[PDB]
């Protein structure tokens, strides 16, 4: 869940 | 009667963060699905918003203290506030002369009529444009504009935040900075802080109306399939 | 020694379905995120594939009997076979002279090197291009090309199909049509049917390699965020 | 699940 957000938050 | 050294560090950090994540040349815009003028502008505007969310994430990550929040809180703040920050940061491209957002070339000039061709109604676009001109008339220093984006982002009264006290303390520090900056560095700004706080209230109302209209798009798969994965994630309703 | 009337109805239906869902002008391609020549071509190629999936859905819906399958079976067939149909239908733009897919203008000419800049490797692209030239050398009639796409789509040996007997009966009818068409209407095609069946075997191997490499893209969120919702759905691993 | 596929299949 929120896979892209986690990645962008580093 | 004078800004403290730690206050101006905050301003410097925030200005640099905005400069690194707002490209005044708009040259990346040619990478978006091209604008078309039923929802002919939805592909271009979806890409514009998706691109802008990435920039807002990058700005958030450079706000003092944001990266020290829990991942869940970082997501909670970004999910409720991203659309407001996009509305705030877009004031930099908004023109009082044209009543439009002008991003370099005429292909990337966005009218109210363009946004209706992405699925939104005057119920949102009328208050949004009134918001842009009122904000533009405030004539904010870059220091103030970036402080207001950071204060907006660091609001503890958002659904899903956990560490309320830590976020409110961070936002309190930023508000203190902005009040002191206006008093010391903004000639004739006696009423400015109150006006800027009112704009945060306006953004809540714009946020609500946008989320309502976004739900209509996202519930129709022939429209939601035109969105990006990042827009679906950030504007979606999943909870961490 | 002659095609039956119900056999030529099938051919007519399939030819019309392909003509309605394959636009030889390629004028929609300007609507995609523009090509860029790390994964500079991933946005353009993602949009090309997403657009092509919609066309393959539209073609499937006009295959006799497909719309009478259960929604779950329709999805199962499309999820396992969409990439193969895209590979088959792309032969129409493939050029033996250039060893490339030429879709109108030079901006929409795709080399092997372009596809590597969308995250794929020679392990896929070498057999894919050998497949295209071998298929192009068969010099298929339009009747045959569309029959092979339909036979490919209506394969019962796919993960997740339920009504195996109904789908195999449909595919059997189409194979009978194609065998009869080649025998009666294709001069010198004594070995053609066997070659075309071999190409279906080749597509299975290309499907496997593509899915392997797609899993690498989809597991890296900075790449998967560049895909479209439709690509994520069709190429994804969710099961109905 | 398969929200877009269902829609496109009519
Ligand atoms: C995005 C930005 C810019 C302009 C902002 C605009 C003009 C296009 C329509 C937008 C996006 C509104 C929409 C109602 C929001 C949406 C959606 Si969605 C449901 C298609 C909110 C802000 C509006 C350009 C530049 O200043 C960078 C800045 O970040
Ligand atoms: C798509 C089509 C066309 C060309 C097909 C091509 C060239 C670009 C790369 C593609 C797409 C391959 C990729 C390995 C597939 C992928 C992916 Si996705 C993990 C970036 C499979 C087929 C290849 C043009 C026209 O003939 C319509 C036709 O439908």
């Amino acid at each position: 869940k929120h896979k892209i957000l986690h990645r962008l938050l580093q | 009667h004078m800004l403290s050294d730690e206050q101006m560090q905050i301003i410097n950090s925030l200005v640099e963060a905005h400069h690194k994540t707002y490209d005044d040349s708009y040259s990346d815009f040619v990478r978006f699905r091209p604008p078309v003028r039923r929802l002919s502008m939805l592909p271009h505007l979806a890409d514009l918003v998706s691109y802008s969310i990435q920039k807002v994430i990058g700005f958030a990550k450079m706000i003092p203290g944001f990266r020290d929040l829990t991942a869940e809180d970082q997501i909670a703040l970004l999910k409720s506030s991203a659309i407001e920050i996009i509305m705030l940061r877009s004031n930099q491209s908004f023109s009082l002369e044209d009543m439009s957002w002008s991003c370099g070339g005429p292909d990337f000039k966005y009218c109210i009529n363009d946004v209706t061709k992405a699925g939104h109604t005057l119920e949102l676009l009328e208050p949004l444009v009134k918001f842009q001109v009122g904000l533009k008339k405030l004539k904010l220093h870059e220091e103030e504009h970036v402080l207001l984006m950071a204060i907006c982002l660091l609001s503890p009264d958002r659904p899903g935040v956990q560490d309320h006290v830590r976020i409110e303390a961070l936002q309190d520090r930023l508000c203190d900075v902005l009040q002191a900056y206006i008093r010391i560095q903004h000639p004739g700004g006696r009423l400015l802080y109150a006006k800027m706080i009112q704009k945060l209230a306006d953004l809540r109302s714009l946020n609500e109306e946008h989320s309502k209209q976004y739900r209509s798009l996202s519930f129709q798969p022939e429209h939601s399939m035109q969105l990006t994965p990042l827009v679906l994630e950030v504007f979606g309703s999943e909870v961490s």
